RNA sequence: UUCAUCUAGACAGCCGGACGGUGGCCAUGGAAGUCGGAAUCCGCUAAGGAGUGUGUAACAACUCACCGGCCGAAUGAACUA
């Protein structure tokens, strides 16, 4: 445990003293095959390297000693964050990573990327998922036996995690708003962190 | 025209089955007639070895292209006679393929693969290869992999 | 009592994921990581087991190990009387 411990200190302070510049990138939501493809799409340009949030904060707070930069960006990694080092244009880098999104259908219990409407077009379907709609109260016409909204509905947004109910309602609408990647919290570069903003 | 999508696993150079075809493509005014014939004129090399075979249904052509298995371009390398499922069942393979001929296949796969390296990439085959459990240059595909971690066998990354 | 885990975050719970090659090969009537048979393959790895199981004729799909987030300091096992 002590030896994987030391490993991955040493890893970390490799690409610390390696990389000029590195993003703080959030991989709450993301999939594994997101930060396969994020690697790929980077590969040579920039390394990803996620963790343990208390695991990077102890090798940076033992990295202090030689790099006096770095407690800046210890209040930084919080939650499901890691950190991609490059030497190459923040600005491309950073389009790189935020790039590659998949668009994943509307689970249960699933915090809404952004304000899924319900936008009306002859949809296609029929009284037993128009069933679903008047659950969910969207007027919905049985339009030649392929439902119409009527009128939208603000049904779900950013947060406001998404109900069952919602969430078969946007599956049986055949909608994908879930595009899960990874997100850029701040930049460090050369001993000096900004917002990506 | 529409861009549809379809494969199979019908075994190579194999004429494929009507009950294995109708319930996949019958539906979409398709010719199984036709999809298991261009399977067999795709597999000619595979012949005996099974394949899979995306089919590009762009308004209802069976136009097969065998999409290129690790495993099975091993045992085609392999060269086993065809394996005759009449003489015995589950006919193992024991295949000499040269390294030459591994680090073929890693290139003719790295294209849709995920290997940091070409060095990765015949890993991930040599791994396909242990498999098969098939004797590889007179030696296990474990230990091949372990000589390539261990850096003895130098791979032309090209 | 002894052996372990543990602020370099222990066990519990909740939440998010849990891969690419690959629905791997072999076949099973049908297996799609999992009725199944050998190896538990490489890469990306924080993690991901050709998978932990479930489900389905098979699927599609879930779920767990696993990894993260939160949490905050204790916890687990085998024994003794």
């Amino acid at each position: 445990i002590r030896e994987k411990k030391a490993e991955y200190f040493a890893k970390l302070r490799e690409y610390l003293e390696e990389y000029k510049s590195l993003f703080v990138v959030g991989v709450d939501n993301v999939s594994s095959q997101q930060m396969h493809e994020v690697r790929k799409e980077l590969r040579g340009r920039a390394v990803v390297l996620m963790g343990k949030n208390t695991m990077v904060r102890r090798a940076i707070r033992g990295f202090l000693s030689d790099l006096p930069d770095f407690e800046k960006l210890l209040p930084f990694v919080k939650g499901n964050v890691g950190f991609v080092f490059t030497n190459e244009p923040l600005t491309e880098i950073k389009n790189v990573i935020v790039s590659n999104r998949v668009a994943a259908p509307a689970r249960a219990g699933a915090v809404a990327p952004e304000d899924i409407w319900v936008r009306a077009v002859n949809t296609g379907m029929e009284p037993g998922k128009t069933s679903f709609f008047q659950a969910l109260g969207v007027p919905t016409k049985i339009a030649r036996g392929t439902i119409e909204i009527v009128s939208d509905v603000k049904v779900v947004d950013a947060g406001n995690k998404v109900g069952q109910s919602e969430a078969s309602l946007l599956n049986l609408l055949n909608i994908s708003p879930f595009t899960f990647g990874l997100t850029v919290v701040q930049v460090y570069d050369n001993g000096q962190v900004f917002p990506s903003s | 025209n529409e861009v549809k999508y379809l494969y199979l696993r019908a075994v190579g150079g194999e004429v494929g089955a009507s009950a294995a075809l109708a319930p996949k493509i019958g539906p979409l005014g398709l010719s199984p007639k036709k999809v298991g014939e261009d399977i067999a004129k795709a597999t000619k090399e595979f012949k005996g070895i099974k394949v899979t075979v995306q089919l590009k249904i762009q308004n209802r052509q069976a136009a097969a292209s065998v999409v290129p298995s690790a495993s099975s371009l091993v045992i085609t390398a392999l060269k086993e006679p065809p394996r005759d499922r009449k003489k015995d069942k589950n006919v193992k393979h024991s295949g000499n393929i040269q390294l030459d001929e591994i680090i073929e296949i890693a290139r003719q796969m790295r294209d849709k693969s995920f290997g940091r390296t070409l060095a990765s990439v015949t890993k991930e085959i040599l791994g396909t290869a242990q498999s098969v459990g098939c004797r590889v240059d007179f030696k296990n595909p474990h230990d091949i992999i372990e000589g390539i971690n261990a850096g003895e066998i130098e791979i032309p990354e090209n």
